[PDB]
């Protein structure tokens, strides 16, 4: 908890950055500066392949990074604005729960561990598909529902 | 003429390997395409 | 004129056979939920993946 | 079970279309155009060896798709016209538990997930063996009991 | 003068391709939280071991 930092544009809030494990991650589609000067001055590696900008956490002064896991069992997860249903290879939320500007928020399991980062979603009718970034035991991978857009 | 006629397709000149190369090239494309279809049909047949 | 026709006809047949094979070995993947086509097959048959 | 996916494709309907996973499914031996427009305009791929036609479900109605599994343990399964007994790897129903024109209906497990779709069956005394479309891991297969008729 | 220019240009291109390949190959490991780069991969990519 309380591991979320704001990313701000010149005239508005644009997205969020999160401290997970040993690295700090933000969506590459979010254009702005991190509110925390300690992270704002930190260099990031940009990869358009996964829509990520990542950097190492100054753990010597930032020991409050969240716990994380590569495990993705079926069930419900906590994504701040409510519960998210996970089944198969997709995360699903209520249609009125999602919004633009919410990108960068992590999804937590029942142990408080981060499993994925939210980039956006797609309207599937009664439910909205959630577009997220997750990882396996070795490397990071991205999940992109059809018709999904950045938030 | 002291000789007889040249009337057969068989008596085309040498350096006609161009004909054999083109014919062989096209025949090879057919032979390969035929094999690809045969293998797929065999797999499809076994699956139920 | 005849040689050109025959050679072109043979090529057209070879292409038709390849296209038939392309459909027959893929259709079952489309029928199956998730369209879980393996990477190598997608390269061979020039087809798109489930998330395309 | 408590949900209806069975869309009519004809006025004098013979069989029904349904939404399973990410694909629209109907028997390939039944004529007519699927109603409700969104499905009517879909192109379908036909396979004469599976008696099955399929098309991609439109994103906006994807949330209404039925759950799908390949799992097929021995036991009882449900459908809209009664129960189904699964024994020896085969699905069987009581004679008179269904008629021609009732095809295209999914068979559901105890979690409400689809395991098979009915095409027809063979009437043997008090019990009828069903001809169904079912799935294994990453493959579609068909079961056709001897003497089975199309429904 | 021209031969020297062209040969030097070819070398510069070969290097640029290698650097592009190196970045793309390693990104998935450096971009991933909690991940550790394989020893052999670090030797191939000519990079520092693990995270230090
Ligand atoms: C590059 C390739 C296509 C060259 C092919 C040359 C061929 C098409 C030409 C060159 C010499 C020609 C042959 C010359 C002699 C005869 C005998 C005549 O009574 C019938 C036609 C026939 C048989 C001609 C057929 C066409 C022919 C074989």
């Amino acid at each position: 908890n309380d591991c979320i930092f704001e990313v701000k544009h010149e005239g508005k809030v644009t997205g969020y950055a999160c401290l997970v494990g040993d690295k700090v991650m933000k969506p590459a589609h979010v254009k702005g500066t991190i509110d925390n000067a300690d992270l704002a001055k930190l260099a990031f590696k940009r990869s358009s392949k996964y829509d990520l900008e990542c950097a190492q956490i100054p753990v010597h002064m930032k020991s409050d990074a969240s716990k994380f896991t590569h495990e993705k069992p079926e069930g419900y997860y906590n994504w701040h604005h409510g519960a998210v249903q996970y089944s198969g290879g997709r995360f699903t939320i209520p249609t009125g729960a999602g919004k633009p500007g919410d990108s960068g928020r992590p999804i937590f399991d029942n142990k408080g561990r981060v499993v994925a980062i939210v980039l956006g979603g797609a309207n599937e009718g009664a439910r909205t598909a959630l577009s997220v970034v997750t990882w396996n035991k070795d490397i990071v991978t991205k999940i992109t529902p059809e018709g999904a857009e950045e938030w | 003429a002291s000789h007889t006629t040249l009337g057969v397709q068989d008596i085309s000149a040498t350096a006609m390997s161009w004909v054999q190369k083109i014919t062989g090239g096209v025949g090879l494309v057919v032979a390969v395409a035929a094999l690809i279809l045969i293998v797929v049909l065999c797999v499809s047949f076994s699956r139920h | 004129s005849v040689a050109s026709f025959v050679l072109l006809s043979m090529v057209g047949v070879a292409v038709g056979m390849c296209m038939c094979a392309r459909r027959r070995c893929i259709t079952p993947y489309e029928l199956t939920p998730g369209a879980t086509v393996p990477f190598l097959l997608s390269l061979i048959c020039c087809i798109r993946t489930a998330k395309a």
